[PDB]
């Protein structure tokens, strides 16, 4: 039973030999069989993890918009080895803060709370495809990546309501 | 059976085991990747480094180009070299990361952020970004630290500059609000009439 | 008695039994309807999806084209598609609705209401 080990639905496993040392290829789903004491397995998820980031983040005009961006992430089945090797099972928490926090900041930094909420589009673009080039070096998939979270400062809130009172006085004066 | 047990060894998960041999010290040039390991109970007292990326937060104030301090947190990531585990050691001890990297990174911090204001800082800061970080990879490369990423995870400034930043963002609030004053003067205007 | 007791099983209320294989994990193609079955004691353990459309209500500020945000909370009635039940596990787990439904809705909210004002 020791040396019998089963893996999830949806997982992988990466072997590790003690005399011949990580393995070169990754099993699949369900029950295999393995060397005992010296056959070690690590079971990785890859169904789509979903992980939010929320950050206050400056702009450009040195207003900071207090923003959450949420992504569904599963590891790169091929490389599972490799990451595993390079950082271990916390290869989230220590890569994914430092890539987030920097993509956000440099698409923040490019434009102003006015440019973000005019053009939904473009930062979405933007953020998808920095992030998804970024995780391509730390083979990580990607399965969504969706900013659904925004919040700016209350200067921007006031300009944003005296416009829309000024127009509202229009009719009632 | 102690003895088999003291003689050979397994290292895993990344991590490296360097040979303190009692002949002249760290055997050099003996360097073992993950696996298993044949080690003398006595001569050779292995010492295990763990490869993994380990990040680090600083939190130093700097001084910029506007003389101005700015609490600027740094986020670090690195590893150790494969290359020259045991010279490290024999240089820094098992205990290297609290040993380089503050005076290293607050070094490049003061030398490289004095070098641009606040709104360029800000504005560029992928440019000082990216300058810190080669700064940074050069200066860590001497002391055998492979660094994997460094980025900026936190700048922040003394209450009085964002308090001028708030009261610029006021002078464009107030100028904007004067014309729909204007506009209510005209209504007011007419209803006078 | 129990050889059988474990051996054959019934599914009941429009709900779908995929069986998770030994051989090489879950059984793709072997999707069954409500009924009878028989799922093999050990290397063939059914999962059960509810296929009964289910609803959910999501709150969520939104931004609008006054640079306005507005809660417009939403509820969507949905369920898994009989034809993909083994695929969508694999790459979901059993708990795919909470794992899908809030992304895809508050990102589609964000980029539909954004493009309007009040």
């Amino acid at each position: 039973n020791s040396a019998l080990y089963n893996v999830d639905a949806g997982h992988r496993a990466v072997i590790f030999d003690r005399f011949r040392g990580v393995q070169d290829i990754v099993v699949g789903e369900g029950t295999h069989f393995l060397i005992p004491w010296v056959q070690k397995p690590i079971i990785f998820d890859c169904r789509s993890r979903p992980r939010n980031v929320p950050v206050i983040t400056g702009s450009k005009d040195l207003q900071n918009v207090n923003i959450t961006l949420r992504i569904l992430f599963r590891p790169v089945a091929s490389q599972l080895p490799r990451i595993f090797t390079s950082i271990g099972e916390d290869y989230d928490e220590r890569v994914l803060p430092s890539i987030t926090t920097e993509i956000l900041k440099s698409v923040v930094a490019r434009f102003d709370a006015g440019e973000l909420i005019t053009q939904r589009e473009l930062v979405s673009r933007q953020v998808s495809d920095d992030l998804t080039e970024r995780a391509a070096t730390f083979g990580l998939i990607l399965d969504d990546v969706s900013l659904t979270h925004l919040t700016f400062g209350k200067e921007f809130t006031e300009a944003v309501e005296a416009k829309q009172v000024a127009q509202q006085e229009a009719e009632r004066a | 059976a102690y003895g088999v047990r003291e003689s050979v060894f397994t290292v895993e998960g990344g991590h490296r085991a360097i040979f303190f041999n009692r002949i002249g010290g760290v055997q050099q040039d003996t360097i073992l990747a993950e696996g298993l390991h044949f080690r003398i109970p006595w001569f050779q007292y292995p010492i295990i480094y763990d490869i993994r990326a380990r990040p680090r937060k600083i939190s130093s104030p700097t001084g910029s180009k506007d003389l101005q301090m700015v609490n600027i947190s740094l986020r670090v990531l690195s590893r150790p070299n494969a290359q020259e585990l045991p010279s490290m050691y024999q240089r820094l001890g098992l205990d290297y990361e609290e040993r380089v990297l503050p005076s290293i990174v607050n070094e490049v911090l003061k030398s490289v952020v004095a070098k641009f204001n606040a709104s360029q800082l800000i504005t560029q800061r992928a440019q000082v970004s990216l300058l810190i970080r080669r700064e940074l990879t050069e200066r860590a490369k001497d002391f055998s630290l492979i660094l994997d990423d460094v980025a900026i995870t936190e700048l922040s400034f003394s209450r009085e500059y964002t308090a001028a930043v708030e009261a610029k963002q006021v002078a464009q609030q107030e100028a904007q609000r004067a014309q729909f004053l204007v506009e209510k003067a005209k209504q007011e205007q007419r209803q006078k009439i």
